[PDB]
């Protein structure tokens, strides 16, 4: 993900 | 004085009668930490309520004690009376009257307890519970209209026509300013931002307060989303990192008049609206359709006011005129009403004395209060 | 036919519609030498994919293109997919339609880019893209039914009450089997072994397949295997050595019912399912609750169907029956039913034209497929 | 009065509580004599005399006791020899690196309580400790000691236990590869003995240049970046380029072949597994500790390279106390003396009840 | 046909590219008298009246003035062609000093103007002969002793090990238990017949407590040589004892460890997954492994300190003498090989630092 | 350690 | 609620 | 070698 996580 | 403190769902609001504006405005949230503690002589306390929390709530798994105008967990609430009445406001509750506020439609048992630890743990010399849509009148100053309060809690319209409050119109939409966070957090995963946490939620209500607002026509600004990148406005989140919205800005309100994006079958804010004024007498409905009264943080919204006001006239006869009141201070609506009805003489006898609680058991709330 | 291929962040299923098992099973990793090359005599490949990286794994970053169910980096996909069609399946695109699929609530870019690379790259005649968890019921040939599906990187439930599918209970955990490889070699060290290498990696997702195991009560349990009984085992490494690991075999699948022991705030496997359950209708919960339906690597685990349906039982009232299904063929459940659609007569006008991505670009994927 | 021993895999220090420095540090190595009334086995700075004789040995290697022969001798040296105490009748503090073994610590208590007859015990976390010299409560404190490397993030004294990095590589590490790049301009290292002499290159003419990739064309061409060396038996050399490689392994692991990410990198992955809320206060509140970060000019590199990767409206401000060599023993004096810490003894009577497992209940 | 030369610590091999057996062996070893300098076999003739010096020691060149003699000598006195025409294939022992090997490039490009120009890892080059591609590479030559494991043709530079303990120590070794049964040596020329008495009649022991018992209870064990004047000698426990410093290097005072220690300590610092395919493709080379019997010894050894489950393999060509220059000469004859010449054009505008960027 | 790196 | 929502 | 050794 871009805002939260990594992915 | 008497201590107006209206409890709600996302903030509860204390202050003394004959103000304009509440002394103390806090989160009602009791975060428990769930990491060990490595250090010694911090003193770290066994649960956080309030600010304080809010504050700390990176390692804290925030607990709503109020869900949908329901105490969930009384145990947790009594800590938030606890701290409204000893810290932030700082004052013996056992030397002054208190007076509460309560949904219209509730289970019978909330304001059963309600009373019960006020008069015994509390030991308050009297109390009264009213109407939380009710006392929005009393803010803006009249005796007609109807009243659209809708906050983090559930919504309500309740109308009141000469004093003469109507039981049989009153309508309690449960969709909610909570609500449209959760829609908003999940509509906000299709550009990659995945707010899934108690602490991110908080992230998401911040969003909605500054850079959400309602489009006065949803397919329109639907075509102008798409082929204007016009309507995007860079919010920074706490680690810096900025995100950029488009047409999420105006998809989550729209959620308030379709319900069905929620999923639930409910009708929208114009239709219970309406349908609160139909099911009221044809003689009357002249006066509560062109004073209708907003109240709550969810109608806080930019636009709610003329939005509102275009859905409620088509479904209305043309003929007829409405007229939606928004004043400014409607965030302390509810709260600013009961402090004009503390102060009044007329209302200091219909007190819940001391003494008539204990006779008649827990049960008085129900006929010497409201 | 139909090229039906179930790309996913472990293993990707490739092979034909109308088939009953996938015609290749490989790793979808990517791997480059880190050293530098020395002898001349023989060919060094810039990069290694799929199983012809896993058997040099020793000499190659292993990084996977997939984390969460999310394409992070599109260099590495074009390489997975080019060696699937042009080296497995030994047959060119650009006369066999593809279908693809991808777990829901993920970020619209993903599935953007996947309709971009096989209509300009690839140039396939047709395409589709379906949700991962919708296809399991095709696979156990019911229409009712939550589908529990837990893969690599996701653990999402989408429950299926009939032919129309509930979208405001779709839930979506990213605890899964990567986040469980992770954590297992985060309590190996408690007992001296150091696995911190991605070639080390490969090694503890061996012993997750073999040794791990769910405890149907984890307290008790734990007296036992802190007693030294016959729970221990041995597992023998590439090396040769022997390693003994005791009650670490139960603790790393049981960081799935409770995710605090990862730090992560979120429910349980077994609470997210219950939750699901409970925002569709109420009449809708009478067959949901009898047709659970597990998916998914993850879900392989010995004992996971009777220990979920324990925690299920107790969360539920007691005259509601839990029958937690639980197909022997399970891990390629998602494949299968990808197999059975496209063979379907009432399926081949479900498919993208060539035609119709040319007009309108990629924003067609999110139009026709679901 | 409480002693407080850390017993790190390089010099261990040792001193009381309620003071500020540590009363007697020396190397943790324990030799005997090569090959064939000297005594069998020399520990502690008398093994750093006649180092050219004796076969040099660490007890402790990457903050896990290998030989506990071993470690009998150098606790039996400190409580004996150096602070000359009576261990029967003080406490005794412990500290230990995070992610290790449970037979380590199992161990640690199973000694002293049974052998040196300490009333009471405690086992803390090194990085831990390092924050309470520094007096603050908040901010990630990343140790790299000898042999272990670590970065445990800390917010208002609530620990998280999965945002802890652990990478093996560490001082001695760098050590050895030092070593290897000496053989690259002709001097040539191999016995145990010698190393000692290559840590001592480290210590004072090794540094971290700012903008790596511009110091080696420049040391090419001019000598400005060349030092002379004077070793022990009169022999004079002279190091020029090898002076910034060696500490950028701590920052390009590669150079190893390990696959793990600098401490740069390690540093920025540990505040990423935290939360949002609290990456606003961890940024502003890194804290160095350890030997292995005392490189002239490493706040400077590190301060750099995390900002690069973080948002550039955040804020990165690198913590550098000047005694950050002494700091997890400083920190730990002030834990011995609290008042509130005299509570979380490990009494005799409870680890006799419970057996060596006592360790992992009372202690983090 | 690129001249590969192989000056090794002495006996260098040189001989054209794409053939199988060196053209020619002498001593890599230039003496004078106490001509003006004579090299190769008129040295060892001649040794008697010359004082033996060796221009290679450990494998890094202590004086360049010899080692262009003896390069002289290989084009135009053994091969007795000239090297203007065809490059040369040169090879040196990994963690060399860059010094060592800057000189080699710049001498030849200046003095003997070669077209072209290679320097190879001596270890690199034993895999080639043998045609295989993973295990490590056991150099033990003179001087220097070197594993340097591959697997898959990526060369894992970190677990190169380089040991000092070789032939010539050997030879010191051998020195001073042979004065304790009174045959005793000064000069370097009697050095020349130690070396011979360690190559005809060294053999490594299974086992030291059973032999050594052994060789102290009775005679069988004994050999008779003749030193080249004509009267012989006897020796015993010395047949066993100096082959097995190679194992166990506190005899000769140094610290480090064995050759089973070596090789077992270089495949720990290569990845866990790859260990299993070094331990069943050791390799063997140089002329000290050349010993009767070391396999057997290093693969009980080894087998004691790897795992039991793990197969150990100690692969070894019975021409294992030559397998460096065997190996140099198939890199030489490929065609693949062809562009990583260095070119005469490459080395002016770089200088001597081109051999470092290519090779 | 005892499986993986040397301690 | 009891019947209904989670309230 | 020059610091180290003789050679
Ligand atoms: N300025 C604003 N703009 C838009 N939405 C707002 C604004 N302020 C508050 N809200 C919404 O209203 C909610 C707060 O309701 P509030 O009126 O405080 O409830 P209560 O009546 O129980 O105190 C918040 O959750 C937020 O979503
Ligand atoms: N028999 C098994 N027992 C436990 N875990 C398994 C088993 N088989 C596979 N897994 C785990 O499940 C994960 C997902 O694999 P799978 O569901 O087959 O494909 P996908 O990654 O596409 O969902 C793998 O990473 C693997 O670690
Ligand atoms: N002034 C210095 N400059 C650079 N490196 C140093 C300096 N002092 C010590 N070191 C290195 O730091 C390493 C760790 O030292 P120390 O902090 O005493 O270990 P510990 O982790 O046990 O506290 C030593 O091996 C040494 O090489
Ligand atoms: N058959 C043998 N027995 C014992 N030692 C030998 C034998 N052959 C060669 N050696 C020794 O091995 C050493 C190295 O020989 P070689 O491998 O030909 O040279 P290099 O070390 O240059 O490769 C020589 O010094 C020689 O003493
Ligand atoms: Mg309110
Ligand atoms: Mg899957
Ligand atoms: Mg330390
Ligand atoms: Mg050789």
């Amino acid at each position: 993900w871009x805002a939260x996580c990594p992915a | 004085a008497a201590l107006v403190v209206d409890n709600g769902s996302g903030m509860c609001k204390a202050g003394f009668a004959g103000d304009d504006a509440p002394r103390a405005v806090f989160p009602s949230i009791v975060g428990r930490p769930r990491h060990q503690g490595v250090m010694v002589g911090m003193g770290q306390k066994d649960s956080y309520v309030g600010d304080e929390a809010q504050s700390k709530r990176g390692i804290l798994t925030l607990k709503y004690p109020i869900e949908h105008g329901i105490v969930t967990n009384w145990d947790d609430m009594e800590k938030i009376w606890h701290h409204t009445f000893y810290n932030e406001l700082r004052v013996a509750p056992e030397e002054h009257p208190v007076l509460l506020t309560e949904a219209p439609l509730n289970p019978k048992a909330n304001r059963e307890k309600m009373t019960q630890i006020m008069f015994e743990t509390f030991n308050t010399p009297a109390m009264y519970v009213a109407i939380q849509a009710v006392l929005s009148l009393y803010a803006s100053g009249r005796t007609t209209g109807i009243v659209m309060d809708s906050g983090d809690g559930v919504t309500h319209t309740v109308p009141i026509y000469e004093g003469y409050a109507l039981p049989h119109a009153i309508l309690r939409l449960d969709l909610a300013g909570r609500d449209l966070t959760d829609y908003l957090m999940k509509i906000l995963t299709e550009r990659g931002y995945s707010f899934t946490t108690t602490a991110e939620r908080e992230i998401v209500r911040d969003i909605k307060e500054k850079l959400c607002y309602v489009a006065l026509d949803f397919e329109q600004e639907m075509a102008t989303a798409a082929s204007s990148s016009s309507l995007e406005k860079s919010y920074e989140l706490p680690d810096g990192q900025v995100i950029t919205i488009g047409n999420e800005r105006f998809r989550c309100p729209e959620a308030l008049f379709q319900p069905s994006f929620l999923g639930m079958e409910s009708a929208g804010i114009h239709e219970t609206t309406f349908n609160s004024i139909m099911k009221c007498d044809v003689d009357i409905r002249k006066d509560l359709y062109a004073n209708t009264v907003l109240s709550g943080g969810t109608t806080m919204y930019p636009g709610i006011a003329d939005r509102m006001q275009k859905e409620i006239t088509a479904l209305a006869p043309s003929t007829m005129k409405i007229k939606i009141i928004a004043p400014p201070e409607r965030k302390y609506s509810v709260w600013i009403g009961g402090s004009i009805l503390a102060s009044l003489s007329t209302f200091q006898q219909m007190w819940i004395s001391k003494q008539e609680y204990d006779e008649s058991g827990p049960s008085i709330v129900h006929r010497k209060c409201f």
